[PDB]
C-alpha cells in the first residue's frame, strides 16, 4: 500500500 | 540578544491536516517557534517543521481547527523553542507547556534553557557504581537498581503498575538524601493522576517534586513536548545544582502513539507496525538523558513506564525500549491472577548493571552467585512443572518433588511481599539461602566449593 | 602414492604455467605488429599532410562535415595556426553550400585566439555559440575511428580466416 | 564560489548556486562550519546531508565548496585515544572547551599538532634510491607496546633527495624529499587518504591460521580464522556486546579497533574504564592493553548522518594498519543501526523504496564493505604479511531472521553464531544455538590441528554427533515419557545433558573463567568423550549377560565421580600451573579408568 | 562500412543515483552507447535507457563518483554495443566489462557480434536427445539431463553448491570429439568462489579450453547487467558457429536481479511483486533461452545456471520465474547437509526432461523409467512414514512400515551418498537401484510391468 501510494503521489508532477 | 521587533504575517496559502503552509516568509529559520491568532479570541502556538524557499510549514501542538487563510495572524519569534526554569518550581504542578494549574503565578525564570538539549560526551561521563536499595526482594535480590540507570517497566492494561511505582518512590534509599522526584504524565486516566498525587501528599515529601500533567483529554500533539521539558528540568536540577533527581514517565505507549499519528500526517517511510521508520533515534534522544557526570556530584536515574498492547513483546515499542536501555523489569498477569502483591516474573527480567554494584565492599560476595543459582533453580521448576501438565504425577521423580517444592516455596517467600514491608538486602539473602538450603549440597551447580564450604550450612 | 600424485600434479600445473605463457608472448608479438603497422599508417598520414592541393581539397570536406553535423546556428572554426588562411579561404568556399542545402542561414567565425596543440598533424574542430557541444573532425580521430572500425577485415587480410571458420552468417 | 542553503529537512539541505560542485565533496553549511556530503546533484541545485543536528539554519546561508572528498588523516597519535564518526579527538575537545557538551560546530585538528616523537630512519636508504610506494623509511616508538611504521604512501615514486637525520620531530616537519622528474614535495609523518577508496595491495592469500576467542563454544566448535569474517545476530539481552568485549581483551591479534555505533555510551565508559586497569604480557613486559587498542565511537543520540561515515573510518583505519605489518580484528557493533541510517535519509530523498522500506543497494554496500577483509601480501620490497577480520553483530527486530539485513549479510559472511534468547533467559550467558550455527573455514585449518593437537579432530566430530542425537531424541521424550528406551539412548541423554551443564556454559566474569587457554578446552573434551565410550562400551558388552547395567547403577557406582567431572571447570589459568591442571586432567582420567575396571 | 565524425556533449543537466541526465543532444537513439570523462584522464561507458525530446537517460557501467556539471564530457557512438569475437577467447580471462584482466592485450576482435543476439525460427532448432553422463547418482538416473537443455541448481547460503559445479564440470561426459569448452561467467561473487574455479580449473589442465569471466563483489553494481550476456554470445558464436559443443556455467542471478532492481528503482518504474520490476520476466526469458541445437549445424548449448535462493523461500520472485522458463530444476536441502552428505540433494522436489531422453532403446538400459519412478514412490512413502513415525512411538509401527524406514535410510547412505570425485557409471547407478529395490519383495512392486520384473528381480 505505502509503494502505491507514494508512486500515485508522484504522478501528479 | 536579539533586539528586533518580530515579523507578522497573515499569508496563509495553505492547510492539510494538522499542518499549515505559509508563504513568502523572510529568512525563515528551522525548528522556529511560532505563535498565531484565530478569528476568536483564542492563541494558539506552533514549530516549524520544514522551510524551503519562501515557503514555510508549521504544525500546531494543540490541532487545528477553524483556522481561517484570510483573518487569522502568526508572529515569529525567531527562536528555537526555549523553556524557562527555575529551581522554585518544585513544589508546582503544571499541565502541558508549563502552565501553572496549582494557582499560584507564572513561571519567574532563574535560565532560560534549550529543549532540545545536547548530546554529553562520553569521554567526560562516569559509570554508575553504587547500589539503591529498594525493599522489594524481587529487585535487590535478583536484580539492580543503580544510581544512574534508567531501567523501564513493562507492564500491561489493567495490571497493578501504579503502585509498584508508587513504592519503589517511596522507600527508595542507599544500602549501609533528598531524591526530588519529577513525575510526568502523558495520557492517563485521571484515576491515576490523583492516585499518584494522594501517594505523594501521604509520603510528606511534596518540598521535592515537580509535577507535570496531561489528561487524555488534552490536545493529541502535545504530547510529544511534554516530557522533554519535565526533563529539562530535571536536567537543570541535577546538572546546575548537584541534586539526585528520579524521574518517573507513567505512558511512554502514549507518546509512540503521538508520533506515529505526527508522522502518518507528514507520510513518512514506515517500518514495523506503522511505526516512523525513525522512532528509534527519538527513543534514544529522550532515553539517553540519564548517568552522572565528571565532577559534579548529581544524578538522573529514569524508571519509564511502558504498556505494551498485549502479551505480546516483539511489538516494537518493547523491543525499542529493550534495544536502548540497559535491561528491564517485567510483569506477568498470571502473577496477578493468582493474587501475588508484586506481578513480578523475575525470569524474564533482566538487568545489565548487577556486575558493577555487587560483591565484595556493596553488599557481599555471595550474592551474584546465590542469584544465579536460584535463577537456574527457579528454571528447572518452570521445566518440571511443564513436565508435569503431561506426562502426570506419578512418572516423576524426587529431583522433580524437590523442584517442586523450591518453585512452590520461593513464589511463597521470596516473591510475594507485603505493599508497606520494607525489607533490608541481608535479610533478603538470608531467604535466598533458606530457599537454597532446600537442595541437597551436591545438587549446586552454580556456586563454587569456595562458598558453599562456608554458607552452605 | 601420493607423493606421485603430487608429482604428476606438479608437472601438470607446470606445463599449464608454460603453454599460458606462450600463448602471452605470441599474442603479444601479434598486437604490438599490429600496433606498429598503426604507427606506420600515421607516418603515411603525416606525409599525406604536405602536398598542398589534395590537403585543400581535404579541409574543405572536413568544414563541410563540420558544418552538416553541427547545424547550429552560430558556428566557430579552430586549425592550426599555419593553416589559417587556407582555412578562411575553405569556410568562404562551404558557406554557400550549406546555405543551399539546408536552406538556413549560419554565421561561421574562426576562433583567432586560441588555435589546435602543434601535435595535430592537420584537420578542424568546430564549437557551437557557448562552446558546450563540439565535434572533432581531426585527422586522428578519423584515423582511429576508421582503424577500430577496419580492425577485423585487416586481421583477416594479413592472416586469413581461421581453418575452423566454416561459415559465416 | 559559494552556494546558499535553498530548503532545509532534517538532516537534508539542498543547496542553489552550486554550479561546480561534484559527487561526495565535502562541503561546509551554516554560519558554523558543519561538515557534509553532497548525494544528489541537479542543474544548480544540490543536496546536502549533515554529520551535525540541524537546528537554526536559515535560508541564504553561505556554503563553502571543497574539493576534498571525505578523508581520514592518518599517522601517530591515533592509539589511546577516542574519536566521534568523523575523525575528531573527543579528548581534545572536552580539554579545549572544559564543558560536558560538544559544541555544535566544534572543529579542532585530527592529531595533536604539539606532541613531539622519536625517529630512526631506515638503515638502507640511500640518496638516489627508488623505493616507488610502499616502503617504510623510518621507524617511530610511540608507545612500549606498539612502534609505528611510516611509509610512502601509494601511487608515489622518484629518487632520494633529503634524508632527515636520526631524532626528535614534531608534525609537518620535512622528513622525507622525493625528486621524480624535476618536481620537488615533501612528506612528513602524517597524510591524507579517502574512506571510500580501496587500499591497493600485491595479493590477497588464503588462511592459514586460527584466530582464537578465549570461549570454550566459539573455539571448539564453530572456529573463526585469521583474517576472515562473520555475523553475530540476536534479540536483544543475548549479550553480543559481551562476546564483542571478550574478543577485544583476549584476542592473538596485534591491533583491534572497536567500532561503536548507534549504542548506549555507557558501554564506551566500560572500555575506557575497565581496559586501562588490564594488563598483557608480550616482550618480557606488561602494558596496559590500552596502548594496542583504537576507539571509534558515535552515540545513539548523535545525529543520523555521521553513522556511515564511522563505519568507513573503522575500516579505513583497520586498513592502515594492515599495511603496517600486523594482524588485526574489528569489532562491528549494530551494522543493522547503518542500515537504519540508509533508511532515514533515502526517506527524506523521495527515493522508492524497496523490501522493508530500506534502500535497494543495502545489499551493495554491505557486500562491498565486507569485501575489504582478508589476509593480504602488502606493497613494498621489505615484504610483510599482514591481515583484518571484521566480526560483524546485526540487531533485527522481532528476534526473527526474516529482515532483509540479516539475510543479505548471510549471503556474504563465511561464519554465523546464531544466538537465541530462550538460552540466554535461561541464564546460560554465552548463548549460542550450536544447531543452526555453522562455519566454513573447517577446511584450510586441518593442518594446524594434526600439527599441534591431532585428537582434537576426532574428539569435536564426535561431540558433534552427540549433540545432533541429543536433539534428534529429545522432541521424542517430550512427546512420550521416559521408560520407553534402551540404556545407550538415556546414557546418551545425559552425557550430552552434562556436556550442556559445564562445557557449553561459560561464566567469563567470575575471575577464573574470564579466559580459557585452548589446551583446557581440549582437555577437557578429551576426559568427556573418554568417559563417555568407556561407559557406552561397558553397558554394552553386558547386554545379554545375565546382569544388566543400566544408568541407576552407573550414578550408584559414580556419583562422585561425576560431581569431581563437574567441577572440573574451577582451573584458574593463573595461580594454577599448567603443569598441575594437566596432571589433575590424568590423575582424574585414571581414577574413572580405576573406577570401570573395578566394575 | 564507415560513419561520421563522432559528437561531444556537454550539458549534464543532473546526477541521481546509477543515472546521469542530459539534454540537447541531437537526434539520440534508444539503446546508444556512450563514454565519459572525467576531471581527471579517468575514462568510463555506458548506455541508453530512455530518450524524449532533447533530453536523455544514461546508465553508468562503473557507477557515480565525482561527476561534475562543468568538466565532464560525454561522447556518442553511432549504433548499439558490439563486442570483440574471436577463438582467442579462450585460454583467457576477463573481468565484468570484458576487459582483459590477465596481462594479456586487448582480444583481436575476429568479427563484432550483438550483445542482444539475435533470434531464430522455432522450426529452425533440433530436440536435445543425448544424455549427458555426470557420474552423481542423484543427477544421472533420477533427473536425466540432455546436450541442448538448461537445468538450474536451486541452492541457498551456506551450501557447497560451488562444489557441485566444480564435480559436474569436472566429469561431463557422453554415455557410450573429445569434451566440451567452457563458458564461465561469475556475477558478484567473493574471492573465495573465483580462486577456487580457479584452483579446480587449473587441477585439472583445462585452461587451454576455458574462456572465463569475473565481476567481484568490489566491482560496480551496474557491470552486473551486461556481464552476463557477453559470456553467453561468446558461448552462442562458439556453438552455432565453430560447431564446438560448450558449456556455459552462470552463477548467483540473484545479484543480476539486484542490480535489475537498482536500475528500475533509479527511474521511479512502476514496481510489483517485492518491488521487482515487472519486466524482468521477459529480461529472464532473454536472457535464459538461447539453447539447443540447430539443423544443420554441429555443436550445442548446454546451460546451467545456479541460483542461490534468499532464506528458504520456493515461491520467492526470482526462482518462481526461472521456475516458469527452464525446463528443469533439481534442488538443495540444508537438511541433507547437516546430516552430513556430500552431495546433499533432495531429490523429491527436482525434475527433469528425461521424460524421452533416457528411453533405454539405444541410449543406456531399458529399465531406466520404471527403477527411477519406483525409487521415488518409495522414497516419497518413506518421508511420509518418517513423519508418521514423529507422531507415535516405534511399537505401533507395521512390518512393512519398518521396511520403508530401512529402504529410505540405506537409500540415502548408499545411492545419494556419494564421494567426491567418484565417477559411477551409469549401469553401476542402475544396479545400485536394483539392489536397493531387493530389500521389498516382488509384489510391493506396484509400478515395474511383468516383463522387466521378471527379466531381473531374480
Amino acid at each position: 500500500f505505502y509503494r502505491l501510494k507514494k508512486i500515485q503521489e508522484k504522478k501528479k508532477i | 540578544y536579539l533586539s528586533q521587533p518580530r515579523l507578522t504575517y497573515k499569508t496563509v496559502s495553505g492547510v492539510n491536516g494538522p499542518l499549515v503552509i505559509l508563504d513568502h516568509v523572510k529568512f525563515p529559520r528551522y525548528a522556529e517557534i511560532v505563535h498565531l491568532t484565530l478569528p476568536d479570541g483564542t492563541k494558539r502556538s506552533g514549530q516549524v517543521l520544514e522551510v524551503s524557499g519562501s515557503k514555510a510549514v508549521v504544525q500546531v501542538f494543540e490541532g487545528t481547527s477553524g483556522i481561517d487563510a484570510k483573518k487569522t495572524s502568526c508572529e515569529f519569534t525567531g527562536d528555537i523553542l526555549r523553556t524557562p526554569v527555575s529551581e522554585d518550581m518544585l513544589g508546582r504542578v503544571f499541565n502541558g507547556s508549563g502552565k501553572p494549574i496549582d494557582r499560584g503565578p507564572v513561571v519567574l525564570a532563574e535560565d532560560f534553557l534549550d529543549i532540545m538539549g545536547q548530546p554529553i560526551n562520553p569521554q567526560c561521563r562516569i559509570y554508575p557504581e553504587e547500589m539503591i536499595q529498594t525493599g522489594i526482594s524481587a529487585i535487590d535480590g535478583m536484580n539492580s537498581i543503580a544510581r544512574g540507570q534508567k531501567i523501564p517497566i513493562f507492564s500491561a492494561a489493567g495490571l497493578p503498575h501504579n503502585e509498584i511505582a508508587a513504592q519503589i518512590c517511596r522507600q527508595a534509599g542507599l544500602v549501609k538524601e533528598n531524591f526530588a522526584i519529577v513525575f510526568a504524565a502523558m495520557g492517563v486516566n485521571m484515576e491515576t493522576a490523583r492516585f499518584f498525587k494522594s501517594d505523594f501528599e501521604e509520603n510528606g515529601s511534596m518540598d521535592n517534586v515537580c509535577l507535570f500533567l496531561n489528561l487524555a483529554n488534552d490536545p493529541t500533539i502535545e504530547r510529544i513536548i511534554t516530557p522533554r521539558l519535565a526533563l529539562t528540568t530535571a536536567e537543570f536540577l541535577a546538572y546546575q545544582c548537584e541534586k539526585h533527581v528520579l524521574v518517573i514517565l507513567t505512558d511512554m505507549s502514549s507518546y509512540a502513539e503521538a508520533l506515529r499519528e505526527v508522522s502518518a500526517a507528514r507520510e513518512e517511510v514506515p517500518g514495523r507496525r506503522g511505526f516512523p521508520g525513525y522512532m528509534y533515534t527519538d527513543l534514544a534522544t529522550i532515553y539517553e538523558r540519564a548517568g552522572r557526570v565528571e565532577g559534579r556530584n548529581g544524578s538522573i536515574t529514569q524508571i519509564p513506564i511502558l504498556t505494551m498492547p498485549n502479551d505480546d513483546i516483539t511489538h516494537p515499542i518493547p523491543d525499542l525500549t529493550g534495544y536502548i536501555t540497559e535491561g528491564q523489569i517485567y510483569v506477568d498477569r498470571q502473577l496477578h491472577n493468582r493474587q501475588i502483591y508484586p506481578p513480578i516474573n523475575v525470569l524474564p527480567s533482566l538487568s545489565r548493571l548487577m556486575k558493577s554494584a555487587i560483591g565484595e565492599g556493596m553488599t557481599r560476595k555471595d550474592h551474584a552467585d546465590v542469584s544465579n543459582q536460584l535463577y537456574a533453580c527457579y528454571a528447572i521448576g518452570k521445566d518440571v512443572q511443564a513436565m508435569k501438565a503431561v506426562v502426570g504425577e506419578e512418572a516423576l521423580t524426587s529431583d522433580d518433588l524437590l523442584y517442586l517444592e523450591f518453585l512452590q516455596k520461593f513464589e511463597k517467600n521470596f516473591i510475594t511481599q507485603g505493599p508497606y514491608e520494607n525489607r533490608t538486602v541481608y535479610e533478603t539473602l538470608d531467604i535466598g539461602w533458606q530457599l537454597l538450603r532446600i537442595f541437597p549440597k551436591e545438587m549446586l551447580k552454580r556456586i563454587p566449593q569456595s562458598t558453599l564450604s562456608e554458607f552452605y550450612p | 602414492e601420493k607423493k606421485e600424485k603430487q608429482i604428476e600434479q606438479q608437472k601438470k600445473i607446470q606445463m599449464s604455467n608454460l603453454m599460458n605463457q606462450a600463448r602471452l608472448k605470441v599474442l603479444r608479438a601479434r598486437d604490438d605488429l599490429i600496433t606498429d603497422l598503426l604507427n606506420e599508417a600515421k607516418q603515411r598520414l603525416s606525409k599525406v599532410v604536405k602536398d598542398t592541393t589534395r590537403y585543400q581539397v581535404l579541409l574543405d570536406g572536413l568544414v563541410l562535415q563540420g558544418l552538416y553535423q553541427l547545424l547550429e546556428p552560430r558556428m566557430i572554426v579552430r586549425c592550426r595556426k599555419q593553416d589559417f588562411p587556407l582555412v578562411k579561404a575553405a569556410v568562404q568556399k562551404a558557406i554557400p553550400m550549406y546555405k543551399i542545402a539546408t536552406k538556413k542561414d549560419v554565421d561561421v567565425q574562426i576562433d583567432q585566439e586560441a588555435y589546435l596543440p602543434e601535435e595535430i598533424a592537420g584537420g578542424v574542430e568546430i564549437y557551437n555559440g557557448d562552446r558546450k557541444i563540439k565535434v572533432s573532425n581531426t585527422l586522428e580521430s578519423r584515423l582511429d575511428l576508421i582503424a577500430q572500425q577496419m580492425m577485423p577485415e585487416v586481421r583477416g587480410a594479413l592472416f586469413g580466416a581461421n581453418a575452423n571458420r566454416k561459415f559465416l552468417d | 564560489t559559494f552556494g546558499y542553503v535553498h530548503g532545509v529537512s532534517g538532516p537534508v539541505v539542498t543547496a542553489c548556486d552550486m554550479a561546480g560542485a561534484a559527487m561526495y565533496e565535502l562541503v561546509r553549511v551554516g554560519h558554523s562550519e558543519l561538515v557534509g556530503e553532497i548525494i544528489r546533484l541537479e542543474g544548480d541545485m544540490a543536496t546536502i546531508q549533515v554529520y551535525e543536528e540541524t537546528s537554526g539554519v536559515s535560508v541564504g546561508d553561505p556554503v563553502l565548496r571543497t574539493g576534498k572528498p571525505l578523508s581520514v588523516e592518518l599517522g601517530p597519535g591515533i592509539m589511546g585515544a577516542i574519536f566521534d564518526g568523523i575523525q575528531r579527538p573527543l579528548s581534545d575537545i572536552s580539554s579545549q572547551t572544559q564543558s560536558i557538551y560538544i559544541p555544535r560546530g566544534v572543529n579542532v585538528s585530527a592529531l595533536s599538532r604539539d606532541i613531539k616523537w622519536e625517529f630512526i630512519p631506515s638503515k638502507n636508504l640511500r640518496v638516489g634510491s627508488h623505493i616507488t610506494g610502499g616502503d617504510i623509511y623510518g621507524i617511530v616508538n610511540e608507545n612500549s607496546l606498539i612502534k609505528h611504521k611510516i611509509m610512502l604512501p601509494p601511487r608515489n615514486r622518484g629518487s632520494v633527495t633529503y634524508i632527515a637525520p636520526p631524532g626528535n620531530y614534531d608534525a609537518s616537519d620535512v622528513v622525507l624529499e622525493l625528486e621524480f622528474e624535476g618536481v620537488k614535495e615533501k612528506f612528513s609523518m602524517v597524510q591524507v587518504w579517502p574512506v571510500r577508496q580501496v587500499r591497493p595491495v600485491t595479493e590477497k592469500l588464503p588462511a592459514n591460521h586460527p584466530l582464537l576467542t578465549g570461549q570454550r563454544v566459539l573455539d571448539a566448535l564453530f572456529p573463526c580464522v585469521q583474517g576472515g569474517t562473520t555475523a553475530i545476530p540476536g534479540a536483544f539481552g543475548c549479550g553480543k556486546t559481551v562476546i564483542s568485549q571478550s574478543l577485544s581483551k583476549y584476542s592473538n591479534s596485534d591491533v583491534i579497533i572497536y567500532v561503536g555505533c548507534g549504542e548506549r555510551g555507557n558501554e564506551m565508559s566500560e572500555v575506557l574504564r575497565d581496559f586501562p586497569e588490564l594488563t598483557m604480557e608480550v616482550d618480557g613486559k606488561v602494558e596496559s592493553i590500552m596502548k594496542r587498542t583504537a576507539l571509534v565511537a558515535n552515540t545513539s543520540n548523535m545525529p543520523v548522518a555521521a553513522r556511515e561515515a564511522s563505519i568507513y573510518t573503522g575500516i579505513t583505519l583497520s586498513e592502515y594498519f594492515r599495511d603496517m605489518g600486523y594482524h588485526v580484528s574489528m569489532m562491528a557493533d549494530s551494522t543493522s543501526r547503518w542500515a537504519e541510517a540508509l533508511r532515514e535519509i533515502s526517506g527524506r530523498l523521495a527515493e522508492m523504496p524497496a523490501d522493508s522500506g530500506y534502500p535497494a543497494y543495502l545489499g551493495a554496500r554491505l557486500a562491498s564493505f565486507y569485501e575489504r577483509a582478508g589476509r593480504v601480501k602488502c606493497l613494498g620490497n621489505p615484504e610483510r604479511e599482514g591481515s583484518v577480520s571484521i566480526v560483524g553483530a546485526v540487531s533485527p527486530p522481532g528476534g526473527d531472521f526474516s529482515d532483509p539485513v540479516t539475510s543479505a549479510t548471510l549471503g556474504i559472511v563465511q561464519v554465523f553464531w546464531g544466538l537465541d534468547k530462550k538460552l540466554a533467559q535461561r541464564k546460560h550467558f554465552p548463548s549460542v544455538n550450536w544447531l543452526i550455527s555453522y562455519s566454513k573455514y573447517m577446511r584450510a585449518l586441518d593442518e594446524y590441528y594434526d600439527k599441534h593437537f591431532t585428537e582434537f579432530v576426532p574428539l569435536r566430530t564426535k561431540a558433534k554427533e552427540i549433540l545432533q542425537e541429543e536433539e534428534d531424541l529429545a522432541e521424542i521424550v517430550q512427546l512420550v515419557g521416559k521408560a520407553s528406551l534402551a540404556e545407550t539412548d538415556k546414557i546418551t541423554l545425559e552425557v550430552a545433558k552434562l556436556i550442556k551443564d559445564d562445557f557449553l556454559q561459560q561464566n567469563g566474569y567470575t575471575p577464573y573463567d574470564r579466559f580459557c587457554p585452548f589446551y583446557k578446552t581440549v582437555g577437557m573434551l578429551s576426559n568427556m568423550i573418554s568417559f563417555y565410550d568407556m561407559a557406552r562400551r561397558a553397558v554394552e558388552t553386558t547386554a545379554q549377560s545375565d546382569n544388566k547395567i543400566t544408568w541407576s547403577i552407573i550414578r550408584e557406582h559414580m556419583g562422585e565421580i561425576l560431581y569431581k567431572l563437574s567441577s572440573m571447570k574451577f582451573k584458574d589459568p593463573v595461580k594454577d600451573g599448567e603443569a598441575k591442571i594437566k596432571a589433575d586432567y590424568a590423575q582424574l582420567l585414571e581414577d574413572m579408568q580405576n573406577a570401570f575396571r573395578s566394575l
